[PDB]
RNA sequence: ACCGAUAGCGAACUAGUACCGUGAGGGAAAGCUGAAAAGCACCCCGGGAGGGGGGUGAAAAGAGCCUGAAACCGGGCGGCG
RNA sequence: GUAAGGUCCGGUGGAGCCGCCGGUAUCGCGGAUCCUGCCGGGAGUAGCAGCGUAGUCGGGUGAGAAUCCCGACCGCCGGAG
RNA sequence: CCGACACAGGUGCCCCUGGGUGAGAAGCCUAAGGCGUGUCGGGGGAAACCCGGCCGAGGGAACUCGGCAAACUGGCCCCGUAACUUCGGGAGAAGGGGUGCCUGCGGGUGCGUAACCCGCAGGUCGCAGUGACUAGGGGGGCCCGACUGUUUAAUAAAAA
RNA sequence: AAUAGGCGGCCGUCGAGGGCUCGGGUAGAAGACCCGGUUGAUAGGGCGGGGAUGUAAGCGGGAAGGGUCAACCGACCCGCUUAGUCCGCCGCCCCUAAUCGCCCGAG
């Protein structure tokens, strides 16, 4: 697992969805899939995606979103409001 | 708070578009603040807009 | 006068529904005196090409020509259970089963990670993911005593078959860890002499080439690949309306007449299509291999595995048959074959053909 | 045409406007007269027998 | 010896009104707290609308207000299932 | 009570009502593809596509944000939007 | 604004239009300006079937009332062009060849080595050079009406 | 199959067994079905195998010619280069996620 202060490096296949989506909605299915396979790899509540990532994700327009997404995502913990612990991945690019 | 009356005495001001007005993300309290054409005239000196 | 045809598909095979097991079962089994258990179970591979001399009668006999095969991985069963079947009021009712009791598990491909030894796998730990609910302190004393009562049963009279239960071992080829478990007949004319057949091997392992002869033909029987839900025109093969039709093409025009006032069961309409049980005839045995190799001349040996491995499968590491023509399912799909129920009059001779070249390049 | 498309030209000059006479919207812009009171076609009403809207002005039917 | 709010004039009432048609012209629906507002002070919850306590009244008749039928809907009970 | 119906008992209701004799009448409803008002099944279903398929990320406001606001990216019209 | 409507109609497209390609106010891309309100969103090998679109081996109308629909051709330059005829036409009849990029010259108007247009020689790449976009298929008989035009707004556009 | 079946095993007079949730398809309109879930190679990732196109960017050289016949420009060609790119196929490696949790259940 990853606890918090600490940063890793992950590789998300975008091409899996690529066929089960219409090919106008590839690039927000795409931001969408890289949203939840970071969440669920870094078991992280809330994550926070860098406008540098969207903007490489929606580079080739709404249609062409990359094969394969190499990404930075450091671990983070607030602690806000009581409510247990939450855990914040913060995804930027390379 | 919605900036249109303020987008728009800009761009009126600047002579240009309504779509070419830029204006700081950071400082929205002072763009929604500013109600008069000098308020407006005296951010775009600061440069806010 | 009017315009006559044939119907559109068959209705003995109705209704289209899903297969109930994904398991075939085998209702019929051949008769025959030689004392061997009438069938074998593997896992479908895929389908290459070889360049054979024919044997059977025919036109094109003596001159090589062209077949097509596919490979079938058969990792040796266990035969672990002995079923007696006597006569009730309406067909056959089991009388009593015994299976035996566990034993250690030699085969299961353990490999060690970090930490913790071998997980030292025992029998009834993969049985379990089948059966689920397995005989608690049950002792080879116990299991002895069950095979009496059986045999004495079987002295009395009141048993009129027995069959053998055996289980497969995916675990050996790194298919799965679930097995198939299923029931064999054995052929013979002697209730004594096919449950001294099953004793004997109650506990061991069956190997496809102590069962099945190379050359003789078989029946297979397996569920066919899933379509899902399609139209009367690929389900049934109707025809196509006309093109300047315009509440659509791909449908039946007329689904009944105004009398009888209901729709007869016999219109073609859209349903499930695919993952039927369905049994093939007369599919002839080429060559049986060993270890996922297969020996030419006594000094050729080659791997029937094709370059780059099975497209959607792994490597063939186990005995394998080789079954001329295409079989029904689809690939890792359990096949069940069964000696020819209803063979040609003249059939081919049962031997292996002679072989010229067989296809191993890449089939993706 | 005839319908919908039809009802799209009505943003010519009104037929009828207020009339200063009477008070109702019925005076003939093009023509010059009202169509319920007659003004600008007689110096008398124009009420008719068979009409019923003068009275129904003062409850009298 | 007329009717008693689908009746009686169309209108018991902000009715020849609202509203329809370019225009002649056509034209509705809509009455009732209580003897007295005494028209619910204060507390808990809710973002609010409101809900629960607590008060007024002989009676909530609570303004969505005299009685509250039938059709319809939800729950409880008896019978079948 | 053959019956059209009458009368009592329990509950709600808060101000009028009935027996008998003799008159009188807009005097008795299941239909008129009857009229007016209210309410069911269809149904939590169709529709919210076609002719211009447009949103995403970070931040802000607010009890509450796919839909409101700012920045960036990506798009549409561009002899007309 | 009118059509009962925040109606894909009509009124008003009534007046005006930067750059490239191009004959072009064409199509396509793009600057300015505007918009994400031709306003319900999310999911999916999540089917059958329907609407709109692309492709299809061999045959090439065997389909059908009927080649309905679709398909072929397509811009420009140069050769070439029939019956008939009212001598004007038919006619872009039919049919054939060429078309990109690079290097360098020549010509017309021009003071100009400014701008536009027209040729020549050589080199070279691909299946394809009007490579996208734009963009006729053609010919021969017969009936009717000479032609352009008008008509049943809402089943008939015609020989009326 | 209303004569609504047979047999082996596990459970009850806390509890066998199962469902939701998890990683994926031998499956699929919703349901259902099938494999895997640390008793691990299910998916991702890394490496390798097999395949599909067809020899990448960059640099060096040549090139019909031009150019002060110099510098320099130049479509295109040759070498590094079976290259580069990609894979809804396979094999090996527990590095990552298959976790936590909730519910029904005969007596
Ligand atoms: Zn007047």
């Amino acid at each position: 697992a990853i606890k918090a202060g600490e940063e890793v490096i992950f590789t998300v296949p975008i091409k899996k969805i690529k066929k089960i989506v219409p090919r106008w909605k590839r690039a927000p299915r795409a931001v969408k899939f890289v949203r939840e396979f970071v969440a669920r790899h870094a078991k992280a509540q809330e994550v926070i995606i860098d406008p540098k990532v969207n903007e490489k994700i929606w580079e080739r327009g709404i249609e062409k979103p990359p094969s394969k997404l190499r990404v930075k995502v450091k671990v983070e913990e607030e602690k806000r409001e009581g409510e247990e612990t939450v855990r914040i991945a913060y995804v930027t690019l390379a | 708070n919605t900036l249109k009356m303020q987008r728009r005495i800009a761009a009126e001001i600047l002579k240009c578009g309504e779509n070419r007005i830029w204006i700081d993300p950071e400082r929205i309290d002072d763009v929604a603040s500013a109600i008069t054409r000098e308020d407006i005239k005296r951010l775009i000196k600061e440069g806010v807009i | 006068g009017k315009v006559h045809r044939p119907r559109r598909g068959s209705l003995g095979f109705s209704p289209r529904k899903r297969a109930k097991s994904i398991v075939p079962r085998i209702r019929s089994w051949p008769k025959e005196t030689e004392v061997r258990m009438l069938g074998f179970a593997g896992y479908k591979a895929g389908m290459t090409h070889i360049l054979m001399i024919d044997d059977e009668p025919g036109l094109t006999n003596g001159k090589e020509i062209f077949m097509p095969v596919t490979i079938i991985e058969t990792p040796p069963l266990r035969v672990f259970g002995i079923r007696a079947y006597r006569m009730g009021y309406l067909g056959l009712e089991t009388a009593t089963e015994v299976i035996v009791p566990d034993f250690p598990l030699d085969n299961y491909p353990a490999k060690e990670r970090k930490g913790k030894p071998k997980p030292k796998m025992t029998f009834y730990k993969l049985l379990e993911r089948r059966i689920a609910t397995l005989p608690k302190n049950y002792t080879q004393e116990m299991f002895e005593q069950k095979l009496g009562q059986l045999e004495d049963m079987i002295k009395e009279g009141e048993i009129v078959d027995v069959r053998a239960i055996v289980a497969t071992q995916p675990w050996v080829i790194k298919l799965k860890k679930k097995p198939e478990v299923m029931e064999y007949a054995i052929g013979g004319t002697s209730v004594e002499e096919k449950f001294n057949y099953i004793k004997e091997k109650l506990g061991k392992e069956l190997r496809v080439g102590e069962v099945l002869k190379e050359g003789e033909l078989l029946d297979v029987i397996a569920v066919t690949k899933g379509k899902g839900t399609q139209g009367p025109v690929k389900r049934w093969g109707i025809k196509l309306r006309a093109h300047k039709d315009s509440k659509g093409r791909r449908k039946v025009g007329s689904i009944g007449p105004w009398h009888p006032a209901r729709v007869m069961w016999t219109v073609p309409m859209a349903g499930q299509m695919g993952f039927h049980h369905r049994t093939e005839l007369n599919k002839r045995l080429i060559a049986i291999g060993e270890n996922g190799k297969l020996k030419l001349d006594e000094n050729t040996e080659i791997e029937i595995t094709p370059k780059g491995g099975f497209p959607h499968y792994g490597i063939v590491r186990s005995d394998f048959m080789m079954i001329a023509g295409s079989v029904p399912g689809a690939i890792k799909r359990i096949i069940r074959v069964r000696p020819a129920i209803r063979p040609p009059k003249k059939k081919p001779p049962v031997q292996r053909p002679q072989i010229t070249y067989v296809s191993v390049e890449s089939k993706q | 045409g005839s319908g919908t498309a039809t009802f799209g030209k009505r943003n010519s000059t009104p037929t009828h406007i207020r009339c200063r006479r009477c008070g109702r919207v019925s005076y003939n812009v093009k023509k010059g007269y009202c169509a319920a009171c007659g003004f600008g076609r007689s110096r008398r009403l124009r009420k008719y027998r068979w009409s019923k809207k003068w009275k129904k002005k003062k409850n009298a039917h």
